[PDB]
């Protein structure tokens, strides 16, 4: 059976957005609570990620970007609201204290499991504080500042000839796409929510360019998808990926915002359907890197990552939560997994078919035997 | 709603390592371990264990509510802190125990929520129905010699009752 | 007041045993060991193991009154049985912390003290302010589901509060 | 430093002899709980005797006495009446539940520990529960049914050509005298109060007959006897006694009834005087047996052999008790020490020479170079 590796650091539940703000840290030692009491930490070798310095931040980032996240704090904030403007931290993004520790814990989990999964010593490695993915070169977007997956997959492209990238999270991994526009040598499939929603990225058309033409696939997506629907188009599609694009090594981002009753996520999906896709791409064998990402009704968040973890160890764990101390987080019932909702599907039978079909097209155009 | 090419977007994609080339990574500064899955331990000695340190913690809180000291050493601080002593003992049962009773005398482990005194607990709760959840003004008017993030993980565990 | 001489008063002097003949004794049935001086542990392990015994005692008892329950679990029976739990184990820590938590449920050690009901030491007090130090009749009227052996026990203990 | 052998049964303490007795046997159990918070304990071989049967009890004892012993309860003791007056139980040593099995634990730690001296694989052994000296082979005499000490000799004169015996004991150690009345393989040395007391023996002209003429060793005493006075009548003579009969096992009654305040007794001893006693006796360095035997003020009885255990293990205990379930027992001091009172001393320097001298006489007699 496979090895896993947990990447977490005690403070990073304590870090807090702002009043008001969806985004809320504390999901993740929720997780962590959970793990240990479901007995799965037992199981898995537990490190703490030393924080991540500006050094390899710049690896992907401006010299001056990174200088300006080391540097902006709420006490500055109304002396830096010019560069404030530039790096889009301040609304969408907000600016809060312990920010950029915030963002070492991030990317120092994502790094070390890179290096881990490089240097041979794991088959599985997982963070569930990393996989932001809306961040930029040069700019912070959709509550992240640090695009961590980035720097993992340029610490995987040194022992990896081709990474593949896999994100579920609702939103258009386009940080991660963006950042990979113009290489052959990494490819990011997505499949998220499009319409009327952000990050306004990656339609049926959006297809790469240059040396990466046909290596970002996307799969748009409108309201209320089951795991029914979802199962049905993500095997067929990542079967091709990986019959096509023969990869070594593959970062899954297991955004938990396209859960079913997501307080800003609008799918349908219930923790085993999104896990569905966890196990599927477990079984193909390949160094794994599992990262976090979205997720904004916590209890399920939480449900959703340790049930995740699970399936990594491939072990069973019953339905009742074990008592932990959010425990009492956990509404009358207090269990692991939630249903479907009332919610209609609006990705009908043909629509799915049809963007299908022209992502099989595209993917045929690479090289093969 | 626009996907950017340019220098100033894409990344400069790191090169593939020759065969005679090492990546030059120190481990040490990037990951400490915490727990090893390979113990020559058993889930019954572990089990075991973790009431012993429960227990520890209860009489620890007994010498300076049976059933609140109980509850409040089983909480996942106190776990979260035997599995650490585990670790750092290289899982010898005998030396481990040692390290929770280092003098004859038992260690306590307290998180935020038992920690805070019975006026701090009620400062809170005043800051709470007056400002909401705005955390940097509820230390700064009424709990400013806590830490803000000692106020976020309090908050969370006070969530609970 | 005499001291008498005869062989219904004096006893038949034992013969001092050759050097090839054998005193012919049964060693295990005349004792059996509790406790070996000459341990591999040191009076720091056996204090430390003796405070998690206390400990196990504590939390055993608030599984269904702090103050009250640390200092049942500090009576001399607790510590008594962690001694032999100790020798039982061959001096082993490790081994001997799993006797105190069998399946990770832990053990409790009640003196006749502890163990009578609040009823029963109602009826003591009630045969003692009566019946004197008469324990016989202090069972065959007051007691009787009670052995003489334990009313005595916890006679002694209840002259102590 | 020398090895110590314990012996102790749980049920001793449990044992209760009547309503308005003195001999209590929980004093046992209080010296016992003592000994292991004061860590003494922790630092000797501790046994369970074992049960001493019929079979070794009539190893001097009447074949029919013990019977007895094994038959009488509560229950047939108006059937019985004929033999109670025949054998002296009923009175002076009472009937009560429980009886036999206390001579069988108390008979049972004499001579386990003696066989454990005999092979050799101790130099001290300790047994509270033993020491009841004032049993005759066919009665019960003075709260004593089962001498456990004649037996514990009669298997030492199986490895040990001469066996001393000393007795502390306030009252006159007649039972091991009369027992040993005819042999010169015991010799009985006895430190007791005289006239108008129990057992109305071992005068100055009590000196043996037969074989065992010259062998028994008695000082007659009066009241208020201080450390002082006891210690420069008991060092002399006892140096004279090693140096005459030149035992290679002793065998020493710790009668801690020879106390003062005691409730039966009135000697003005301190725990500390009647230990030195224990430690000139143990300076020898001879195979050593100590025994309990009489004591009635309780509190003291427990600080005594408590002491003298430590005294045994050359360790050294604070004065202050440590606590144990019963440390409310002990006064509003709680101290182990007991200091002399003010009664007065009626043994003379002139009286005590005068007995001393007759003695030194009368250990010449035997056989020297
Ligand atoms: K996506
Ligand atoms: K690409
Ligand atoms: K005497
Ligand atoms: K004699
Ligand atoms: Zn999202
Ligand atoms: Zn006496």
């Amino acid at each position: 059976r496979r090895k896993v590796c947990y990447y977490y650091d005690g403070d990073v539940g304590n870090y807090y957005y702002g009043q008001g703000h969806p985004m809320k840290p504390h999901r993740i030692r929720m997780t962590h609570n959970l793990l240990l009491n479901y007995g799965l930490y037992r199981k898995m070798e537990i490190y703490r990620p030393h924080k991540a310095n500006a050094e390899e931040m710049t690896k992907y980032h401006s010299d001056d970007y990174i200088k300006f996240l080391r540097s902006i704090r709420p006490d500055n904030m109304s002396e830096y609201s010019k560069q404030m403007q530039r790096f889009n931290v301040g609304e969408d993004c907000p600016v809060f204290d312990g920010l950029f520790e915030f963002c070492q814990l991030s990317t120092g989990g994502s790094v070390a499991s890179a290096v881990k999964l490089n240097k041979q010593q794991t088959d599985i490695a997982v963070n569930w504080a990393g996989g932001l993915h809306h961040a930029k070169k040069s700019e912070a977007s959709g509550f992240c500042y640090v695009n961590d997956i980035v720097l993992a997959i340029l610490e995987l492209l040194k022992y990896h000839q081709r990474v593949l990238y896999i994100d579920i999270d609702i939103h258009h991994g386009d940080g991660v796409e963006e950042a990979f526009y113009t290489t052959d040598r990494v490819m990011t499939v997505s499949f998220h929510k499009y319409g009327e929603y952000f990050p306004g990225t990656g339609d049926l058309r959006d297809i790469g360019a240059g040396k990466g033409k046909y290596y970002a696939v996307n799969y748009p997506l409108r309201d209320g998808i089951d795991d029914e629907s979802y199962e049905a188009i993500f095997k067929p599609v990542m079967s091709k990926v990986m019959e096509m694009f023969q990869p070594s090594a593959v970062v899954l981002q297991c955004g938990s915002d396209s859960l079913s009753g997501d307080r800003l996520g609008c799918f349908n999906l219930t923790i085993k359907g999104h896990a569905k896709c966890v196990e599927f791409v477990k079984s193909f064998n390949l160094p794994m890197l599992m990262l976090g990402g979205g997720g904004y009704t916590i209890r399920n968040v939480a449900r959703c990552w340790t049930y995740e973890t699970a399936v990594a160890l491939d072990t069973e764990i019953p339905n009742e939560l074990p008592y932990n101390d959010y425990f009492e987080y956990f509404g009358p019932d207090f269990k692991l997994h939630i249903s479907p909702s009332n919610m209609t599907n609006q990705n009908t039978n043909e629509y799915l078919e049809k963007i299908k079909q022209r992502l099989f097209e595209n993917l045929r155009m690479l090289p093969h035997a | 709603g626009e996907i950017r090419v340019g220098n100033r977007y894409q990344a400069d994609i790191t090169d593939l390592l020759k065969e005679g080339e090492e990546d030059g990574r120190d481990q040490s500064r990037l990951e400490t371990q915490v727990w090893e899955a390979h113990n020559p331990l058993t889930d019954k000695q572990i089990d075991q264990f973790l009431v012993v340190a429960r227990s520890v913690g209860t009489f620890a809180r007994a010498l300076d509510s049976l059933h609140m000291s109980a509850a409040a050493a089983s909480r996942d601080i106190t776990l979260f802190h035997a599995m650490d002593t585990l670790h750092k003992n290289i899982y010898d049962i005998s030396k481990a125990i040692s390290a929770l009773v280092p003098q004859g005398g038992p260690v306590l482990c307290r998180d935020e929520m038992e920690e805070w005194s019975a006026s701090e607990a009620n400062l809170f709760e005043e800051a709470l129905e007056k400002y909401g959840k705005d955390f940097t003004d509820i230390q700064q008017d009424f709990l400013p010699w806590k830490s803000l993030t000692s106020i976020i993980e309090y908050y969370y565990m006070w969530k609970t009752t």
